[PDB]
């Protein structure tokens, strides 16, 4: 049994956002709120209903009423970004119940380009016959990137292995592109380039034998 | 506080499931002590939690297949999952929880591990390739430079990986892995140092593949 949960949602900041559970068999059982951050592991943020943790700030604060339990985030700020959960024990059937989830999203952010760095296949990997090839992109906002890689100035059409992005600690995102070439084909050309794409921007970073 | 969740990292469809928690800084004898996973879409499940008294509480629909014990001299928690199938795959977290008895019944998840991450798969464990990505001043701040290492064409999730056993963290990023079309995983670990420690500091990345008893100490030199 999953509780009801607001839909995920977006908040200016210095706005306040409230998220709600709900459901028959929450009644008037206190509920527990966890943030669930990137990196990090669950953490309890407010219990028995309105219960501040330690580390809980005052702008969080929580209420319950009928089989409604509201939690209320006030001036907000970017670092309330996360995922946030109710939770409740149903001392009749004995079972845990956890809401399904509400991902809160801070307005606003402004746009960081990627930190791009591109390494060359390591001398060990090519005695063992091995050749690849890594871009590395790092801390940019919004998280969608494009990557294309080049040989010499042609489109490599085949090798490629690139991850999604990746939302890191600080809101910001994370990706690596792979490019897998034989010994031969990274010593017979004269270069290969990876190119990052991000909001319309472009970075190419370039390696050679 | 639990320690890092001990687990099998790949468990085959049908196979059995084995956890252990750890309890550092304390006893585990003095609260109750839980398990719940956390889905790849990101939801929480709660399995079991117990008291080493012995009362237990186990999910109803799990209870034809979990286990869950303690051991006091050891300051452990097990859990036992049989029979498992592919909706299990998940991050397993132990937690310390905290109780009231009042005209309610209370119970809270207080302190979470970080979790034991758990595939279900017939494939079997392979260990990493490591190779030094030698360090390059082309891309970072003025009198910094990135090195790293690659790890690659492992299976399962997840690698640990750590600098200078674990004495230089400062610039450490390790990037999530790329997972291949052959189901293996590659990930890279970088850190941004100055350029005039390439001389003085030695620079070892630390790997370790706890589902395939694999350790690497990779030294990257320019």
């Amino acid at each position: 049994y999953v509780l009801g949960q607001s839909s995920s949602m977006s908040v200016a900041p210095g706005q306040t956002a409230k998220i709600s559970c709900w459901g028959y068999y929450m009644g008037t059982k206190p509920v527990n709120w966890y943030q669930l951050k990137p990196g990090r592991a669950p953490s309890l943020i407010i219990s028995y209903d309105d219960e501040r943790a330690s580390g809980t700030p005052a702008r969080f604060s929580g209420s319950h009423s009928g089989s409604t339990a509201t939690l209320t985030i006030s001036n907000v700020v970017p670092a309330d970004e996360a995922d946030y959960f109710c939770q409740v024990w149903d001392s009749k059937y004995e079972e845990i119940y956890f809401g399904g989830g509400t991902a809160l999203t801070v307005l606003g952010q402004p746009k960081a380009a990627p930190s791009v760095t591109l390494f060359p296949p390591s001398s060990e990997e090519l005695q063992a016959n091995k050749a690849t090839l890594v871009c590395l992109i790092s801390d940019f906002y919004p998280g969608a990137v494009t990557v294309a890689w080049k040989a010499d100035s042609s489109p490599v059409k085949a090798g490629v292995e690139t991850t999604t992005p990746s939302k890191q600690s600080n809101n910001k995102y994370a990706a690596s592109s792979y490019l897998s070439l034989t010994p031969e084909q990274w010593k017979s050309h004269r270069s290969y380039s990876c190119q990052v794409t991000h909001e319309g921007s472009t970075v190419e970073k370039t390696v050679a034998p | 506080a639990p320690l890092p969740e001990s687990g099998p990292g790949v468990v085959r469809p049908t196979g059995t499931l084995s956890l252990t928690c750890t309890a550092a800084y304390g006893s585990i004898s003095r609260h109750f002590w839980g398990w719940v996973r956390q889905s790849p879409q990101g939801t929480l499940e709660w399995i079991a939690h117990m008291h080493h008294l012995g009362v237990k509480y186990v999910n109803p629909s799990l209870k034809n297949r979990v286990s869950i014990s303690m051991d006091t001299s050891k300051n452990q928690m097990s859990l036992t999952l049989k029979t498992v199938t592919a909706t299990d795959a998940a991050k397993y977290h132990c937690v310390r929880m905290g109780a009231r008895m009042s005209d309610i019944a209370f119970f809270s998840f207080g302190d979470w591990g970080p979790g034991s991450l758990v595939t279900v798969s017939s494939a079997s464990t392979k260990g990493p390739s490591v190779f030094p990505l030698a360090p390059s001043s082309k891309s970072t701040s003025g009198g910094t430079a990135a090195l790293g290492c690659l790890v690659k064409d492992y299976f399962p999730e997840p690698v640990t990986v750590s600098w200078n056993s674990g004495a230089l963290t400062s610039g450490v990023h390790t990037f999530p892995a790329v997972l291949q079309s052959s189901g293996l995983y590659s990930l890279s670990s970088v850190v941004t140092v100055p350029s005039s420690s390439l001389g003085t500091q030695t620079y070892i990345c630390n790997v370790n593949h706890k589902p395939s008893n694999t350790k690497v100490d990779k030294r990257v030199e320019p």
